[PDB]
RNA sequence: UUCAUCUAGACAGCCGGACGGUGGCCAUGGAAGUCGGAAUCCGCUAAGGAGUGUGUAACAACUCACCGGCCGAAUGAACUA
RNA sequence: GCAGUCAAGCGUUCAUAGCGACAUUGCUUUUUGAUUCUUCGAUGUCGGCUCUUCCUAUCAUACCGAAGCAGAAUUCGGUAA
């Protein structure tokens, strides 16, 4: 009846395998799955079945979505 | 019980005339002495201690010319309440303390018969 | 107040500015006194420093024994010709200002006073009260 | 009061209560105050601050040595 | 550098409830409950566990980081408050005017009033903080005994005593008087 | 390393950390004894007075005794089969509880067994154990022993000493024209007390030594037998 | 003198200067040079007595 | 700065008021002769000099003010081998107008046999040579001179063939006897200074 | 005082009464001239910091 | 950046040891590592200064430097921008 | 100020080729508060009466801190116009 109880913000994580949605550049709209983590503000994504070229990206260029 | 001093060379004004006689044998060295209450009269006794045998075995200072015969004998009188395995370390705290005071032994510092000893040149009976 | 002032002392008219001679009261020898300074005045720029009856100032004899000439001791005001108020309403004033000598701590050096002394001068110094033969 | 009236105090009375304490607290303090000193006393008191420091410093250097 | 995620662990004990929703913490326990509010430290909870909870800072600089341990500490302190409980223990200790210390009701509340402080007519009045409980030990000669559920509270009012019968214009080398500290412990001692 | 970081305080003293070579003598010293002599006990010493450990240590000459750290006389001894140095010898690495010594010695394992068995001296009641006694500190002035020798028989206990007793003691103690007091007597411990740390620098502090130390002699490794007899005389 | 002893040596915390440097010779010559002493001045303040009375003038604390 | 703090700690020894020193072995134990006979605070317990300077205190006796002054007490060498400690207490002696109380402990306790005591008396004489001397023996309720030794009667008998020297008995525990002392040694003091200013 | 001494001021040592006096000559005297000025303006000057 | 230390246990903490000749010599009211002047060695050691400071009238006690027990993995120093 | 000294550092290639912070030493009227009670070319005309404001580098008053600061007084320092 009496536990803690911790309101945890539930952030989305960059994670290997999270996919993020490129908002800007020649890959606008397109999703695209985190592969490796570089530093705190660059990672390696991934969307090959849309059409995106593995590259090196800032975190600011994609908007991670809730899909992992 | 036991109540010990070095201030020679509980009743004061009767010890004071009493442990006279233990010391001056000493002639005004100063020296380690004790007393053994049993209600409320002591004995004297003089307890032996390196730096006092050393003075005896010659304000003031001390150069000494000791000979190594008078050093092992006061190391010998300190054996039973020392740490060492062998006369050849009491002596060499007998040395040390020698050094200390300022006297020199067998006619030179006595700090060269710690390696004296160290290096075999100097011998001790055991 | 003062050095061997009795209490507090309340305003009454100054009379006497610095450089006014008034009449030695007491019997110490003193014809009159020559006021050169003003104990416990404030500092107002052109304001010269002025005493009233109670006040302690500095005085030298001007006139009189040679004992006591060319010397600075202090005094304290016992009349005054400037008419001031006394609370139960009346405005008083003497026929001529004096005062006597006192030492610092306010013994009198003299050991009478003679004339009138003001009753805020008496009640104010108890050396000056114990030495005047008229109060008033 | 006549001979050394402040020792005699401190033996017949002690000290205060929380002297110790304050004492060593300020003393753990000083390591805070000596930057806050160097990083905001101005002007000459600044320039003084600094040089004292500087030789202060070579001092302790010197001893070491 | 930055730390990728630096964390710390605020070990709740078996009685204790710690509520946390936008960084404002309920402790509640055995003794009575406490509320701090923690919004202007950028700091993120975590229920572990019911046993534990785990405080983090993303992303953060040598500033930053500094405030992690002492987020956790706070917690545990008023933790401590809420199991154990904090007792403040001063003694007021004179050379020749006795200390009289008593608790009066001045307007609804609750006051120490420190009298004869050296001798001074002025009555100091120092207020009891809420939830400080101030007794008077009987066992020992003057003595007060201050204890809460919060520390900073107990501490504070203490202090306030300590500093209200501060020595003014005295070499306090002679003049040892005033109110003091001795002991700062726990309520219970021993569990 | 960035700013803002504790000063280290360093003092003017004469003597210089030892360094690893010192751990290395302590190894090959090992070594060599372990070769020569026959009998090494393992002896725990956990919180022993240096004069005690010297008396023991020369109350045998034909024999060593070694101390160190833990760890490099379990290296010296060997970890395990594979890094050990004699045969089946592993067995006393395993068997270094603490504050260890080793006892090489060629004395008949009788006469040592016994020799530890019967050793004894007083020591202080140090903390975390049972407390052999219970004292009251009395009330009134407090001499050096607390009572211990009669108040006539003691002298006052110094007044410099006192703010050790009422911070650190936790003793509420007052000065009385220049003397520790205290109002009230104050029991320190009873008997059968797991002591704190405060209890036994208390006890300490009044020369309480109604305690007693014995060497706790664990396993010891017969050298050409080339076995551990697990003798255990706590 | 500086040079012998310093101001250290002297007085102080580091204080050596323990006996007087030029201790009499017995106790009674000491006394009789005290009694000179204590004649000379008093004989001084008689005799300085006679130039005042300036310090009387100070108990009427006149200038 | 050393001096000026020091300097201005030191008592306010007036050479010429009714002064009267307190010579010899006065404090002993818990007692002491001027914490008994004035208000003053010094410090007792038997080592050889646990006050390294003068103490003064003050009383009244039939209407005027005397200062009584503690020494710190000297020993019998020569005066070449006196240090600045004891100077303090010849000093004293020599110097001011007094009249000297020389105290011994006839008990065990000050560490002093009885002829060490009279021996230092008979070295400390000729300051004497002066003043009005008093020899006041302490400790009498913890000692019998009943069973004093007739060679210790014999040189407290030889103490008083010095001019002006009147022993006494005392004991410190007993406030009558403390205050008795002191004023026979007041009226001896004020004898004195009456045959000088009726002179 | 002829009895007691206890009224002596108190003496500073040597670099911290160096600093006590230096340091009131650079506070109660004024501390701005300019080169341009009269002559004796800057001599004024500094006669008066001496 | 350079150098140094580190599972032969690093840094920080508690806890323990911190000894024996020995209260070394001289000095003096006292001076025992700690008011001072010069020596500053030996033994026993895991380590422990003829003592880093608080302390005592002297001692006592505490302390560090130095070892050791617990813990467990990085840390310290000087410099440069 | 001049002339030295030492050397944290610098140069570097050679640390003796040289620089060089801090620290320090010699010079200035006699070691016992006596004198040294002692004056020596301003090529300058600015200065007072009234009256206002600003500066802080604070003399006082306010509050603090450090001192042998017992008290009283004082000294040094901080905030402060």
């Amino acid at each position: 009846s009496t536990d803690s109880i911790v309101k945890a913000s539930n952030w989305r994580l960059v994670e290997v395998g999270r996919v993020v949605l490129i908002k800007k550049g020649q890959s606008a709209g397109k999703l695209a799955a985190i592969v490796e983590i570089i530093d705190q503000k660059k990672v390696l994504i991934d969307g090959p079945k849309a059409g995106v070229p593995r590259q090196a990206i800032n975190l600011g260029q994609v908007v991670l979505t809730p899909l992992t | 019980k036991y109540l010990y001093l070095r201030a020679v060379g509980l009743s004061p004004k009767k010890v004071g005339e009493d442990i006279a006689k233990a010391t001056k044998e000493f002639k005004g060295i100063k020296v380690t002495v004790q007393l053994k209450i049993q209600n409320r009269q002591a004995a004297a006794s003089v307890v032996p201690s390196a730096s006092s045998l050393v003075i005896t075995a010659l304000n003031v200072k001390h150069s000494g010319n000791i000979q190594l015969d008078e050093i092992i004998e006061i190391a010998r009188q300190m054996r039973d309440k020392s740490f060492g395995r062998t006369l050849a370390s009491v002596t060499k705290e007998i040395l040390g303390t020698a050094q200390s005071v300022g006297c020199r032994v067998d006619f030179k510092n006595p700090h060269d018969i710690i390696e004296g000893i160290n290096a075999g040149e100097i011998e001790i009976p055991e | 107040s003062g050095n061997g002032a009795q209490g507090t002392k309340f305003r009454i008219s100054l009379g006497l500015p610095v450089g006014a001679i008034m009449n030695c009261a007491d019997n110490s020898g003193a014809r009159n006194l020559y006021i050169i300074a003003v104990k416990g005045s404030g500092s107002r720029l052109n304001r010269l420093p002025a005493a009233s009856l109670g006040d302690m100032v500095m005085a030298t004899v001007k006139k009189g024994k040679p004992e006591l000439r060319k010397k600075v001791m202090p005094a304290i005001v016992v009349r005054q010709a400037k008419s001031w108020r006394r609370r139960d309403g009346v405005f008083l004033y003497f026929e001529d200002n004096a005062g006597v000598i006192a030492n610092p701590k306010g013994e009198m050096k003299g050991s009478a006073i003679t004339g009138p002394v003001g009753k805020e001068c008496a009640d104010l110094w108890p050396r000056v009260a114990s030495n005047s033969g008229v109060v008033v | 009061p006549q001979n050394d009236y402040i020792e005699r105090h401190i033996k017949q009375h002690g000290k205060r209560l929380d002297h110790e304490e304050r004492k060593r607290k300020r003393e753990a303090r000083e390591s805070h105050k000596i930057s806050e000193r160097a990083q905001k006393l101005t002007g000459w008191k600044g320039k003084q601050f600094a040089k004292k420091r500087y030789a202060e410093k070579v001092s302790m250097r010197k001893k070491i040595k | 550098m930055k730390y990728i995620q630096t964390e710390q662990q605020i070990e709740v004990p078996e009685g204790v409830t710690v509520s946390i929703k936008s960084r404002i913490v309920k402790v509640v326990g055995p003794r009575g409950t406490l509320t701090k509010n923690l919004k202007h430290i950028d700091v993120t909870f975590t229920k572990v566990n019911n046993q534990l909870i785990k405080v983090a800072v993303h992303n953060g600089g040598r500033k930053h980081v500094a405030a992690l341990r002492t987020v956790k500490s706070l917690v545990d302190n008023m933790i401590t408050g809420v199991t154990k409980g904090y007792k403040y223990k001063m003694r007021y200790v004179y050379a020749h005017f006795p200390i009289n210390v008593n608790i009066v009701e001045k307007d609804g509340a609750k006051f120490i009033e420190v009298r004869n402080f050296l001798g001074d007519k002025k009555i100091r009045n120092v207020p009891v903080r809420d939830g400080v409980t101030i007794e008077f030990s009987t066992n020992v000669k003057d003595e007060i005994v201050l204890s809460g559920n919060s520390v900073e509270d107990v501490s504070q009012n203490a202090a306030d005593l300590q500093q209200i019968c501060r020595v003014r214009n005295k070499d306090i080398r002679k003049f040892l008087d005033g109110i003091y500290v001795s002991h700062k412990g726990f309520i219970t001692e021993d569990l | 390393m960035p700013r803002s970081k504790r000063s280290k305080l360093v003092t003017l003293a004469q003597t210089d950390k030892k360094g690893r070579e010192n751990k290395e003598r302590i190894f090959d010293e090992v070594r060599e004894a372990l070769d020569t002599y026959r009998y090494v006990w393992v002896l725990h010493l956990d919180d022993v007075r240096t004069p005690v450990l010297q008396e023991i240590r020369t109350s045998w000459a034909g024999s060593k005794l070694i101390m160190g750290k833990r760890k490099v006389l379990q290296k010296a001894l060997g970890e395990k089969r594979e890094e050990e140095y004699k045969e089946n010898l592993y067995q006393l690495s395993k068997l270094c509880s603490g504050v260890t010594g080793l006892l090489f010695t060629d004395e008949d394992v009788n006469t040592v067994k016994e020799y530890f068995k019967s050793y004894v001296r007083s020591d202080y009641s140090r903390p975390n154990t049972k407390a052999p006694l219970t004292f009251t500190i009395p009330e009134g002035i407090v001499y050096s022993r607390g009572g211990q020798i009669p108040a006539e028989e003691d002298v006052p206990m110094i007044h410099s000493l006192e703010p050790t007793m009422r911070n650190k003691f936790e003793i509420p103690t007052k000065i009385k024209a220049g003397k520790i007091t205290i109002d009230s007597p104050y029991l320190v411990c009873t008997e059968g007390e797991k002591l704190d740390v405060r209890q036994a620098l208390i006890l300490k502090q009044f020369g309480i030594a109604a305690s007693e130390f014995k060497v706790k002699v664990s396993a010891y490794y017969d050298n050409d037998s080339s076995t551990v007899e697990s003798t255990n005389i706590n | 003198i500086l040079d012998t002893e310093s101001y250290a040596d002297a007085f102080g915390p580091k204080a050596q200067r323990k006996r007087p440097r030029l201790a009499a010779s017995n106790l009674e010559d000491l006394v009789k040079a005290t009694n000179e002493d204590i004649t000379k001045y008093e004989e001084k303040q008689v005799l300085d007595a006679t130039l005042g009375g300036n310090q009387e003038d100070k108990e009427n604390g006149w200038t | 700065e050393q001096v000026r703090q020091h300097i201005g700690r030191l008592p306010s020894i007036d050479p010429n008021t009714r002064t009267l020193l307190i010579c010899g072995y006065p404090n002993v134990g818990k007692s002491s002769f001027l914490r008994c006979i004035t208000k003053s605070d010094v410090d007792v317990q038997p080592y050889a000099f646990t006050t390294k300077s003068l103490y003064v205190g003050h009383f009244d006796y039939k209407y005027l003010r005397f200062q009584a002054i503690d020494t710190p007490g000297i020993l019998d060498r020569p005066t070449e081998e006196m240090n600045n400690i004891e100077m303090q207490s010849i000093y004293a002696i020599a110097h001011l107008r007094s009249c000297v109380l020389y105290f011994m402990d006839l008990s065990e306790q000050c560490g002093f046999t009885i002829e060490a005591q009279v021996k230092l008396f008979h070295s400390i004489k000729p300051l004497f040579a002066n003043k009005s001397v008093m020899v006041v023996i302490n400790k009498t309720d913890i000692i019998r001179p009943e069973d004093l030794d007739e060679e210790r009667a014999q040189l407290l008998e030889s103490v008083k063939e010095v001019p002006g020297v009147e022993i006494m008995t005392s004991s410190c525990q007993l406030e009558e006897n403390v205050m008795e002392v002191r004023n026979k040694a007041c009226e001896k003091l004020l004898a004195s200074r009456i045959e000088n200013k009726l002179k | 005082m002829q009895l007691s001494w206890k009224d002596i001021p108190t003496v500073a040592p040597a670099n911290d009464l160096l600093d006590i006096v230096l340091n009131r000559t650079q506070r109660k005297t004024p501390t701005v001239i300019r080169p341009g000025f009269k002559i004796t303006r800057i001599r004024a000057f500094y006669m008066r910091k001496v």
